[PDB]
């Protein structure tokens, strides 16, 4: 369009940090999935 | 005249195999810091 | 390092497997020298001087 300036950038950073944390946990536990997965200590 | 019970060999083999498996299945370690 | 704030130490890969194998090997090597009729004994001393002799 033309206008609707977004003068605040903090929510975008919060959302990206949330995405990063969630993907980090998913990648952490990705290995133990399947009949050929291993254990954790 | 060197003899042993067979239970010694049987039980030793079984326990050794079980311990070897249960240690061989480990992939990663996470140690938490003391409070 | 970085993501996955856990407040602790995590190790993954061949490092942990080698470390576990080394620990098992050290435990075996402690008692390897007391096997068979030609095996010898061991002496153990605590922090107060009490002595135990065994194999």
């Amino acid at each position: 369009g033309k206008g609707a300036y977004q003068d605040r950038d903090k929510p975008a950073q919060i959302r990206f940090s949330n995405i990063s944390a969630a993907k980090a946990v998913a990648d952490a536990i990705r290995t133990s999935l399947g009949p050929k997965g291993m254990d954790k200590m | 005249g060197v003899f042993e019970p067979t239970i010694v060999k049987v039980k030793s083999l079984k326990f050794a195999t079980e311990a070897a498996i249960t240690i061989l299945r480990i992939d990663d370690l996470i140690k938490l810091h003391p409070e | 390092e970085g993501p996955l704030s856990v407040f602790g130490d995590r190790s993954t890969g061949e490092t942990i497997r080698s470390q576990n194998v080394m620990a098992a090997a050290s435990i075996a090597n402690i008692v390897k020298s007391s096997l068979g009729p030609v095996g010898l004994d061991k002496m153990l001393v605590d922090d107060i001087g009490d002595v135990t002799i065994t194999n």
